[PDB]
C-alpha cells in the first residue's frame, strides 16, 4: 500500500496472512 | 383392534436397548404429532443427512455414539425454537 | 404505548424468524437488479473534470430507482442481521454451553488440570464461569451443585464458592429455610442492572462466528454503496454460496487450495531462480528493439526482471520466446535455446497440470465420499454393525430393521419424551436410562445385537 | 421433417440435419451422455464466470481508463472502456479468449502510475478465470467418464455376484461345482418369469390350477409374494436333500 514499500512497510498484516508483493 | 392400531400407529414409537438385564428388550413409547410433523421438514433432514455423511467421513469408535446423541439433544432444541414462533 | 408495542414488536420477531431464506433470495435479485442497472453508466469529460453520469433510456425512469432500491437493500440486510441474531445463536450457544458442562462434569478442565493457555476461546469462556446466568439455554442448570458435589470434595469448596460463582454456598445449602419474598418489578428504570460478562462474552462469540461477520460484511458494504457507488455490485459473487451447487463446486476447490497455494510458492521461487539466469549472462536481450534507443530493458533491475517473467513469460502461452530478441547469434545460442525450453515445458505444462489435476483429484474425491457413504449406509444399521445379510434371511428384512427396529428417529423422539417428563413417573427403565444419560454412558445402545441374534434359536 | 421441409426453399438447410441425427449412432450418444450427465454444473459455472468478468470490468472502468485504447494514431476514437456494455464486452469476447489474459490487448502499463495496481489485476484475472475455470470444465467431464465407468463396473460386478431375485451372492452356489451359472440360468433366470406371465395372461382362467390360479389372484392384487426373495429350493433342501 505504499508503491517500493508497499508489500514491505505499507501493510505486513495482509503481508504477513499472505505473501503477495502487489497491492 | 386393527383399526385403533392404525390410528395409533405413526404416534407409537419403538425402540430397543441393552440395559438392566443383560440381555435385550423392546420400549414402547408415544410420539407426539407435531414432532412427528417437524420432523419431516427440508431443514432438518438435510442437517440429518449432513450429520450422516461427517459422522463416518470422519467416523470410528463410540465416538460416534455421543455424536449421534448430540445431534439428538441439539435438534430437540431446534424443534423448541422452532415451535415456540409460529401463530 | 408502552406494553403493547412490545407485544407487536415481539409478533414481528417471532414472524421474522420464521421467514429468513426468503429475504435472502430477495437481496439477492435486488442485487441483480441493482447490478442490470449499474450497467448502463457512463462517464463524460462534459457534464451533460471528471463526470460520473448515467445514462438512462429513452424512459425517464432509473434515476430514482436507484435511490429506493439502495434503501430498500440496506433495510433488508439489517433485516436478515435481526433474522440471524434471533434465530441461528440458541443452537452455537446451546453447544458451548454443553461442551463446556461436559468438561466441568465429567473432566476437570478448570478445576483439576487447567486450560490450555492458547486456545483463546478456550479462554474466552473464562470469564462467564462466575456469573448465575451462564447455563440460560441448556436444561439441567444444577450444574453448579454436580461438579461442586464430584470435585468440590477434595478442593476449596469455597474456591468453588468464588470461581463458579455461588455466593454463599452456605447460605445455599440452607437458603430455602426462612422465606420466600416477592420483590418489586419496576422494570424500565433498574433494567441496567444485567450479567455484564454474560452478555460480553456472548457477544463475543457472536463476533467471531463466521456466519454472522459475513453477514454484516454484506451489511456494511450495502450502507457504503450509499455513497452513490457502484460497492453493491462486490455483493453477488459470494452471495452466490447460497446456492447449493455451486457451494459443493467452491467446497472440492477449497478442499485443496493449500496445495495450490503451495505450488504457485514453488512456482515463484522456480521463476526467481531463471531470472538470475539472464541477470547476469543473457543482459542484451529484454530489449523492446526501439529504433536508435532502448530506455526500456527489463534485466538491469532484477526487481523488473522478475517483474517481467511473472507477468509476461508465465501468461505468454509458448514461453519468453515470443518475448526475447531472436537468439540466433552465436554466442550462447544453445544455451538460451536450453533455458527456453527448458522454462516453458516445466513451469507451464508440469504446474498448470497440477493445478488441473488437483481439482480433477477433488470432484473425484468427493464423489468417492459420497459413494463411500451411501454404500456404509445401505450395508448397516447404523447402531449395531450388523450387514443386510443377517436381515436378508428373512424376506425384506433390512428395510424393517432400519424402519421398524432401531432407526435413529425413534430415539431422537424417546429423548425428547424422557426430557418432556418429569422425574417422579418414569418406569424402571425410562429412570434407568436418565441415569445413564446423566452419567454420558451409551451402554443402552446395543452395539452388536438386536433383539433376533438374541432370539433367533428360541423364537424367530 | 420440417427442416427438410423447408430446405426446398432452394437453401442450405438440410445442413443442419447430420448434427443430431448421428445420436442414432450408439457411441457418440454414450459420450454425449456423459458430457449431457454434469451439464447443470457448468452452466452455473459459466454464471460464475460472467459475474467475476463482470466483477473485474468496474475495476478498470472507474481506474484505469486511459489505456483500453487501440492506439491508433493523433486520434483515439476507440476505447472499450467509456461504456460499460462495451467493456463487459471487451472482457468477455477478447480478455477470455486471449489465451494469455489482457496483456496482449492494452496500453503497456510500465507508465508510473498504478503499475503494480495493474499488474496484479491482470495476473489474478488471467490464473482465476483461465485456468482455474477452464480447468473446471476440463475436470467435469473427466469425472463424468469417470463416473459411468465405475457405473458400469458397479452393474456387471453386482449383477455378477447374485441371482438378482434372491440377495445371496455366488458362494453359496459355488459350493457344488459350477452353480452359479445353473441358478442364474436353469433355476430362476429372469426370462422363464416373462415366458410365465405370458402363458397366463394367454391361457384363461377356467383352466389355471391352483398354484395357477393363485398367482394370477396375487398379480391382479399387485403383491409380489411370490418371488422367494432370500431362499431358493435349496437352503430348503440343503440338510434333507442337496
Ligand atoms: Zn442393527
Ligand atoms: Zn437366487
Amino acid at each position: 500500500a505504499e508503491g517500493a514499500a508497499g508489500t514491505v512497510a505499507a501493510g505486513a498484516t495482509a503481508r504477513l496472512a499472505a505473501a503477495a508483493a502487489r497491492a | 383392534a386393527e383399526s385403533i392400531l392404525e390410528y395409533f400407529r405413526p404416534y407409537l414409537g419403538r425402540i430397543e436397548i441393552m440395559g438392566a438385564s443383560r440381555r435385550i428388550e423392546r420400549i414402547y413409547f408415544e410420539i407426539s404429532e407435531t414432532n412427528r410433523a417437524q420432523w419431516e421438514m427440508p431443514q432438518v433432514k438435510e442437517s440429518k443427512r449432513q450429520f450422516i455423511f461427517d459422522v463416518v467421513n470422519e467416523g470410528g469408535e463410540a465416538e460416534k455414539m455421543e455424536l449421534f446423541v448430540s445431534f439428538c439433544e441439539d435438534t430437540i432444541f431446534e424443534m423448541q425454537i422452532a415451535a415456540q414462533i409460529s401463530e | 404505548f408502552t406494553g403493547e408495542l412490545e407485544v407487536q414488536r415481539v409478533k414481528f420477531l417471532n414472524y421474522l424468524s420464521r421467514n429468513f431464506y426468503t429475504l435472502r433470495f430477495l437481496a439477492l435479485f435486488l442485487a441483480f437488479a441493482i447490478n442490470f442497472i449499474l450497467l448502463f453508466y457512463k462517464v463524460s469529460d462534459s457534464p451533460p473534470n471528471m463526470v460520473y453520469y448515467f445514462l438512462e433510456e429513452s424512459t425517464g425512469y432509473m434515476e430514482p430507482a436507484l435511490w429506493c432500491l439502495s434503501l430498500l437493500h440496506t433495510l433488508v440486510a439489517f433485516l436478515c442481521i435481526i433474522g440471524y441474531n434471533c434465530l441461528k445463536v440458541p443452537l452455537v450457544i446451546f453447544k458451548r454451553e454443553k461442551e463446556l458442562a461436559r468438561k466441568l462434569e465429567f473432566d476437570g478442565l478448570y478445576i483439576t488440570e487447567q486450560p490450555g493457555d492458547d486456545d483463546v476461546k478456550g479462554q474466552w469462556d473464562r470469564l462467564v464461569l462466575n456469573t448465575p446466568s451462564f447455563p440460560s439455554n441448556y436444561w439441567d442448570k444444577f450444574v453448579k451443585r454436580k461438579v461442586l458435589d464430584k470435585h468440590g470434595d477434595i478442593f476449596g469448596r469455597e474456591r468453588i464458592a468464588e470461581l463458579l460463582g455461588m455466593d454463599l454456598a452456605s447460605l445455599e445449602i440452607t437458603a430455602h429455610n426462612e422465606r420466600k419474598p416477592d420483590p418489586p418489578p419496576g422494570l424500565l428504570t433498574w433494567l441496567m442492572s444485567i450479567d455484564v460478562k454474560y452478555q460480553i462474552w456472548k457477544f463475543g462469540v457472536i463476533f467471531t462466528d463466521n456466519s454472522f461477520l459475513y453477514l454484516g460484511w454484506y451489511m456494511v458494504m450495502s450502507l457504503l454503496g450509499h455513497y452513490n457507488n457502484f460497492f453493491f455490485a462486490a455483493h453477488l459473487l459470494d452471495i452466490a454460496m447460497g446456492v447449493k451447487t455451486l457451494r459443493t463446486i467452491l467446497s472440492s476447490v477449497t478442499h485443496n487450495g493449500k496445495q495450490l497455494v503451495m505450488t504457485v510458492g514453488l512456482l515463484a521461487v522456480v521463476v526467481y531462480l531463471y531470472t538470475v539466469v539472464a541477470f547476469n549472462f543473457f543482459r542484451k536481450f529484454y530489449n523492446k528493439s526501439e529504433d536508435e534507443d532502448e530506455p526500456d530493458m527489463k534485466c538491469d533491475d532484477m526487481m523488473t526482471c522478475y517483474l517481467f517473467h511473472m507477468y509476461v513469460g508465465v501468461r505468454a502461452g509458448g514461453g519468453i520466446g515470443d518475448e526475447i530478441e531472436d537468439p540466433a547469434g552465436d554466442e550462447y545460442e544453445l544455451y538460451r535455446v536450453v533455458f527456453d525450453i527448458t522454462f516453458f515445458f516445466f513451469v507451464i505444462v508440469i504446474l498448470l497440470a497440477i493445478i488441473q489435476g488437483l481439482i480433477i483429484d477433488a470432484f473425484g474425491e468427493l464423489r468417492d465420499q459420497q459413494e463411500q457413504v451411501k454404500e456404509d449406509m445401505e450395508t448397516k444399521c447404523f447402531i449395531c454393525g450388523i450387514g443386510s445379510d443377517y436381515f436378508d434371511t428373512t424376506p425384506h428384512g433390512f428395510e424393517t430393521h432400519t424402519l421398524e427396529e432401531h432407526n435413529l428417529a425413534n430415539y431422537m423422539f424417546f429423548l425428547m419424551y424422557l426430557i418432556n417428563k418429569d422425574e417422579t413417573e418414569h418406569t424402571g427403565q425410562e429412570s434407568y436410562v436418565w441415569k445413564m444419560y446423566q452419567e454420558r454412558c451409551w451402554d443402552f445402545f446395543p452395539a452388536g445385537d438386536c433383539f433376533r441374534k438374541q432370539y433367533e434359536d428360541q423364537l424367530s
